[PDB]
């Protein structure tokens, strides 16, 4: 995409979370399965309702046409009335059709965005406990158990706690 | 001839305000009403022109 994570490393999306628009899942001997980001998910459903409801409002006036008959002797008169309803339809219609497109785009990306920042937003918290694969996941210099697993997601996972059991573990 | 009818009859028509007053007077040629419209209800209205029936 724009922000390159959609269709760009991560390459594809997973059928198996229901729970919201994006997450993760993890392979802890432990265990292992799909939960999703509350904080982000949230933000952007509001966000987009916010789009939507500030489209389909943004026509709540706008222009609307009611009938009219003129004499033949009127013609003028009539063929000014057929070009002005006629052009304001024609404005109105260009209107819409690109406003949705537009925010159809930027919607998209936005998802983008919010995706890639999500990731940089896990990778700046673990980042010299782990290996990135490239492939948007996180392989482990240590064990992140569950607790901790879900303290990655609450957003503190406790850095320099796990610092030296990876930091001696890692190199070979 | 149309309507086998080459005369013809040119109407007019005007709103009477509520406590004013009509006046015809006429040697000839006058087609007079025998009646006359009260607006009864007022609102957004139209005329819509279609070939179709009510359901």
């Amino acid at each position: 995409g724009l922000f390159g994570a959609i269709a760009g490393f991560i390459e594809g999306g997973w059928q198996g979370m229901v729970d919201g628009w994006y997450g993760y899942h993890h392979s802890n001997d432990q265990g292992s399965g799909y939960a999703a980001d509350k904080e982000s998910t949230q933000k952007a459903f509001d966000g987009i309702t916010n789009k939507v409801n500030s489209v389909i409002e943004k026509m709540n006036t706008q222009f609307e046409a009611v009938g009219k008959e003129f004499s033949n002797l009127e013609r003028r008169l009539e063929n000014l009335n057929k070009k002005m309803e006629d052009g304001f339809l024609d404005v109105w219609t260009y209107n819409a059709e690109l406003l949705v497109l537009m925010e159809n785009e930027r919607t998209l990306d936005f998802h983008d965005s919010n995706v890639k920042n999500l990731y940089d937003k896990v990778r700046m918290q673990l980042r010299d406990n782990v290996k990135e694969l490239g492939n948007g996941c996180f392989e482990f210099y240590h064990k992140c158990d569950d607790e901790c697993m879900n303290s990655v997601k609450n957003g503190t996972y406790d850095y320099p706690k796990y610092e030296e059991e990876s930091k001696l573990n890692r190199n070979e | 001839k149309v309507n086998g009818q080459g005369g013809r009859m040119e109407f007019s028509w005007t709103l009477l305000d509520m406590w004013d007053t009509i006046n015809f007077e006429s040697t000839g040629n006058l087609i007079a009403p025998e009646y006359g419209f009260k607006i009864s209800k007022r609102g957004s209205s139209g005329i819509m022109k279609t070939e179709g029936t009510l359901e």
